[PDB]
């Protein structure tokens, strides 16, 4: 008997409430719910209608700027799940700056299968700090709580006693409350999310949230899995296939749903694997009668034609519409602003696209570790450059370390150059290997990949200083290393000791006492050349060490400058600039001596 | 084979002019 | 030019012996 | 009956001694003196020659790589003065790496005129810590005693006594001192520089260093100012003729040069002011007969054609070749490394030069803190340019802050673009007046000038915060300003507000303690909008505080980025990137939010 | 006349449309 | 882009007016 109701596209609600209980008829919503900037309503209107047949809503709930809102207690008592099929800027549920909101109370809300909440500007927001967000998503790290008057006044909150289980979140039992007369139910953990009805009972599998019976996929609010004739089930039995991700249609609904968008104006829902898909796949096409793509001889690949060709990618709204296309016909400008690792739903997107027809820029995308998202790109083409004549563009990505992986990736660059200048944590190393991979066919000028602003977060100076002689026994520590010299010896100022006291076996790079030491005596002889090192003053018995040196040299344009760094080992138990500049004033002293004094025959 | 430079320019002349 | 020649390049002997006017 | 002996060119002095001691009848040099590598000498045939005769060295003495010569006393036991007319990489007196010299004993000299000394690498060189260095350099910041024996060993030196005078130079009497046998004569500081003949006496003006007798211009061993038959005089009296700053020559002597080079190759010698300058200077040519450079009608400009069109600019020495000429017909790539301030012998030497016809390169100059050197360059053509098509190259000059002075300064740039990157103390306000007074042919493209890092030295946010209250009691700072807003109000981060314990008057931009005040609200309205300021704990009565506030705000690629900072202002008495980015994808959300949901008639 | 932006835009809108 | 139009640049009251069937 569950969804008693028919099934409301998405809809978009402005201005006034006729439409908001236009929705009296609605057990399930195909699409988004916006209840949308209305100004003519105070908190008198709200209290006589109620939707409480509205069981779950496939894509998202967004609230923006509606006054007189005081609770969504009667808005929206059966709420159970909000999926994520379709995001609104990777926030599954966005309550923005709307006013006069006192409490959230959608206690029948148990799960949000894709997406985050982004609660924020509710400046008369209470009971907000007692929400599960751990039993209803699953994936809490975009959560972002920010700007409620939970954060600027004291509220107070009560709950309903005599009772209503705490659960520990940071080490403490504090609350696990809804409003002043609801709580969320917690049920055992022996069950993921499988229903549990009041007691310890976990429902089938085939049963999301809340059930009201013992086992029984036919006898529950919510399927997890595909809904089928009131029965929930697994993937559609024949002659049934799957639609949107939520129902089994027969054969029947996807032939009218064609017919109508073939001539009225749309999505044109052909079948493919059992699934009815929008557009057939790549690889694939439609011919007539029968909705099948079947495979198609010439290989056919599927595109998606920007508007303008030039596209902006932020989140996961925008990366989604670039889903199941290999060539695009544009540009992307990647920029991901903000402090989370946006990585497996843009590897899922935006990871089959093979061609872009123009520039990859990378701007301002902070938390950006990796470009392995297009583990499938293979030709970046460059018929639509940028200013400047750019094909790769690459700002101040300030967490990006490691570009496409070039031992396993190919790619064919064509007709541009690069454009690396001030990302801090990567290297000029990965650069001139992509150079050398790619085979850039512009041949980049001066300037165009920052030398030394390129490199100044991250010690990659690509070498490594053998220990040779290390003896402890009680306060002393003793280092004889491997000498090493540039191809100009007057340019290595010293090395840079670096040890920290860590008895804990995982230490990372650059707290960390710095000394420096001086350079040892160019012999130009096979000895000794009295293996710099150094003996560290201060050690008490039985703690570990962790110890790496870096090289110190002056810089050099016309060069990627030349350096050194040891392994980070483990020792068991037992004024910058000015002496950079004096060192480079006695080079070009003795430069200058030697170039006036040694002259060949006139 | 190397770069001489500095101080070794200076004491390699002298074995080449010598 | 002679740290030109000899310290970012690679000079041979026949250039050492021609900047061997220097000394003598 | 000084300078008993003839005038000695300029020598080079390599393999033996047989010249070194062709000097044996030289009172003066007129050039340089080169006692460059001699390697089969040793420590017992320096003994016999000695040259007592040699009184002063007109323009330096150079040193380098000479083995077994144990002291300087015998082999130049009266040098009194050596002049700075041609110096050797802005240094008046080099001694490298040459070994085996004990000790300088230079007991004789008394000033240099001009230059500086740079002593180094001497790895048996004692007697260094007592020489004068304050009463024979009168310019002492380029003196570069650095890598002796005195700074590596104790060499504990002795020295006559019985008894001879020590100075204060940083606070004690530590010694004078020259050698083990010699001292060097102080005396009294009434007159600056003009003999004391061993008691207190000082002679005439004429007469430098040392004197025998009382005052009589006649009798001294070195003249200050010009020399005449036998008697230091001034200014030559006719029918004299000066010549190369320090003799007095009659007509016939610049006849005989002038005809000696005119066919047998060379400094033609002409007669200009009474001086027998190699060249008539700018705006007058030679006729014939009579050496004289008589004005010539329709202005005639002196040009220094350059090598290959192409000049390095590090010392002195090099730009002392661009003296005289107004038009350069090459390029200037002024290099000035080291931690001296190079100002005034660049603008008396490389100051008349009105047209560049190349580009004015500046590579890596440190210590270079305006580009007042060309106060008379009118006119940088674009005839040859660099790589790029840049007409004015500006790598990072670390301490360059202002350029031409852009109120009384010209400039007509033609056929170049400008590079300016990397400059840390620089501003842009400064480069964008130089980009609207000069008017640039070339139009530079995107990131030919850095916007953002090439002014993160030194805070020219080019606004005023005027402060409005102040009321300071015994323990409570209080203040009140004029509130600012970027003309997005979302940028403001807040006021970062500065204060330091300082009772002293002289007080200069950024210890210095920061706090963090939020913006006021956005009341929009002319109220009093909260007036930000602050309230700081901690306070003792009767000091002096310095204050001065700067303003926090997003980067913005697509402009220069606002800002504000009052003036320091004196009271009498009584996780840096994470915020950015954080405020950064909030204005992105909203910004996103209201692109969606506000949409023009469809 | 100013540079509306953020909570301003959707609360000027507002007199605007009205 | 009524953020591109309305807060980069100034816009008037006519492409408000325009902008009025957001909320209506
Ligand atoms: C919410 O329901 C889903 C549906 O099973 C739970 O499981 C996730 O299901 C999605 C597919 O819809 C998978 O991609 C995830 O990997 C699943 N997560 C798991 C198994 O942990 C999800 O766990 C539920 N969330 C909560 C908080 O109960
Ligand atoms: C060394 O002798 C000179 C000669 O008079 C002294 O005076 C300097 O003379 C030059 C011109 O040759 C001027 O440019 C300087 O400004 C003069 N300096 C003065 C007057 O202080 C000079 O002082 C002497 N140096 C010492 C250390 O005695
Ligand atoms: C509700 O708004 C619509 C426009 O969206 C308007 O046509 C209708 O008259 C409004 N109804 C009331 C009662 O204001
Ligand atoms: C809901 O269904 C009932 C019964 O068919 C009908 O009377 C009512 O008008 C419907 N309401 C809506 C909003 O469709
Ligand atoms: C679960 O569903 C049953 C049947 O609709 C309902 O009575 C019960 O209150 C629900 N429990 C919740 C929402 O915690
Ligand atoms: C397909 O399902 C619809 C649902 O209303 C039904 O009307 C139709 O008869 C079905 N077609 C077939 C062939 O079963
Ligand atoms: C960019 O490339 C196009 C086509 O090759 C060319 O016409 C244009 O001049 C180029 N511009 C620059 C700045 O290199
Ligand atoms: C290069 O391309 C081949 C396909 O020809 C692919 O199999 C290989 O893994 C790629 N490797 C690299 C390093 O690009
Ligand atoms: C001194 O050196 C010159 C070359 O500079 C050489 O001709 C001469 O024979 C040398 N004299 C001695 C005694 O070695
Ligand atoms: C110095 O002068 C004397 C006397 O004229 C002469 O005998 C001697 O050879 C001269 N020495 C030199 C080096 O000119
Ligand atoms: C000064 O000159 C006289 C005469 O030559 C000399 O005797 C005296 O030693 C000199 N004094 C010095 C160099 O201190
Ligand atoms: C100029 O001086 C020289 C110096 O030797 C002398 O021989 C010559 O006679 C002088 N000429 C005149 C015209 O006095
Ligand atoms: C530089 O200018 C010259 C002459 O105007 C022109 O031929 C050349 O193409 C230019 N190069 C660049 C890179 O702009
Ligand atoms: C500009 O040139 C004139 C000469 O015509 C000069 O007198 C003036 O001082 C210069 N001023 C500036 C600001 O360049």
């Amino acid at each position: 008997h569950l969804y008693p109701g028919e099934v409301c596209p998405g809809m978009d609600i402005r201005n006034n409430l006729t439409r908001l209980h236009e929705l009296e008829n609605c057990s399930v919503i195909e699409g988004h719910l916006q209840i949308l900037l209305m100004f003519k309503t105070r908190p008198e209107d709200f209290r006589d209608l109620s939707f409480p047949k509205l069981i779950m809503i496939t894509d998202y709930l967004l609230l923006f700027r509606v006054y007189g809102l005081e609770s969504l207690k009667d808005l929206f008592p059966n709420l159970t799940v909000i999926r994520g099929s379709r995001l609104f800027f990777n926030y599954a549920l966005v309550i923005f700056e709307m006013v006069h909101l006192k409490e959230l109370g959608l206690y029948n809300l148990m799960n949000i299968t894709r997406g985050s909440v982004r609660i924020e500007k509710n400046n008369e927001l209470c009971y907000l700090a007692t929400i599960d967000w751990s039993r209803i998503l699953d994936s809490v790290e975009d959560n972002y709580i920010v700007l409620n008057k939970d954060d600027n006044e004291e509220c107070g909150d009560i709950c309903p006693g005599t009772n209503c289980p705490a659960t520990v979140i940071n080490g403490q039992f504090v609350e696990r409350c809804w409003t002043h007369s609801h709580c969320q139910k917690v049920c055992p953990t022996i069950c993921k999310s499988h229903g549990c009805t009041a007691e310890g009972l976990c429902c089938h599998s085939e049963c999301l949230g809340n059930c009201s019976q013992p086992d029984d996929p036919t006898k529950c609010v919510a399927c997890r899995n595909f809904y089928l004739d009131g029965r929930c089930v697994e993937t559609c039995p024949p002659p049934y296939y799957h639609f949107q991700d939520w129902r089994c249609v027969n054969f029947s609904f996807c032939q009218d749903l064609h017919h109508k968008c073939k001539n009225s104006r749309c999505h044109q829902y052909v079948i493919h694997n059992n699934k009815c898909i929008p557009e057939c796949p790549s690889g694939y096409t439609m011919n007539s009668s029968n909705l099948l793509c079947t495979p198609c001889l010439g290989p056919c690949p599927k595109v998606c034609h920007l508007l303008e060709g030039e596209k902006t990618i932020d989140s996961v709204t925008s990366a989604q519409e670039l889903r199941g296309c290999t060539v695009i016909n544009g540009s992307l400008i990647i920029n991901i602003r903000g402090g989370n690792n946006l990585a497996a739903e843009l590897e899922a997107n935006l990871g089959l696209i093979e061609e872009i027809s123009g520039y990859l820029k990378i701007r301002r995308s902070y938390a950006l570790v990796s470009l392995s998202f297009f583990r499938k790109l293979r030709l970046i083409r460059g018929e639509t450059l940028e200013i400047g004549n750019y094909s790769f563009y690459a700002l101040d990505n300030q967490n990006l370390r490691q570009l496409w992986d070039w031992s396993k990736h190919n790619l064919t660059i064509t007709q541009g150059k690069l454009f690396f200048h001030y990302n801090p944590k990567l290297c000029l190393s990965e650069i001139h290997k992509m150079e050398e991979v790619s085979g850039t066919k512009g041949r980049q000028e001066r300037n165009d990949i920052a030398l030394k602003t390129n490199g100044d977060q991250a010690s990659c100076e690509n070498e490594l200083l053998k220990f040779s002689y290390i003896r402890t026994s009680f306060d002393k520590i003793l280092l004889r290393w491997e000498p090493y010299w540039p191809p100009d010896f007057r340019d290595l100022l010293g090395f840079m000791l670096f040890y920290k006291e860590a008895p804990y076996q995982n230490v990372t790079e650059f707290s960390w006492t710095v000394v420096d030491i001086d350079p040892p005596l160019r012999s130009n002889d096979p000895k000794s050349q009295n293996h710099p090192g150094w003996l560290m003053r201060g050690l008490k018995p039985w703690t570990q060490y962790a110890i790496f040196v870096k090289t110190l040299v002056t810089f050099s344009d016309e060069r990627r400058t030349y350096g050194a760094k040891s392994d980070i080992i483990y020792v068991q138990t037992d004024q910058i600039l000015k002496e950079l500049e004096e060192s480079s004033f006695r080079k070009t002293f003795e430069d200058y001596l030697h170039n006036v004094v040694f002259v060949p025959r006139p | 084979n190397q770069h001489l430079c500095g101080s070794e320019l200076v004491e390699a002349l002298y074995l080449v002019c010598l | 030019g002679i740290v030109e020649q000899c310290c970012t390049s690679i000079c041979s002997l026949y250039q050492l012996e021609n900047y061997c006017h220097s000394l003598q």
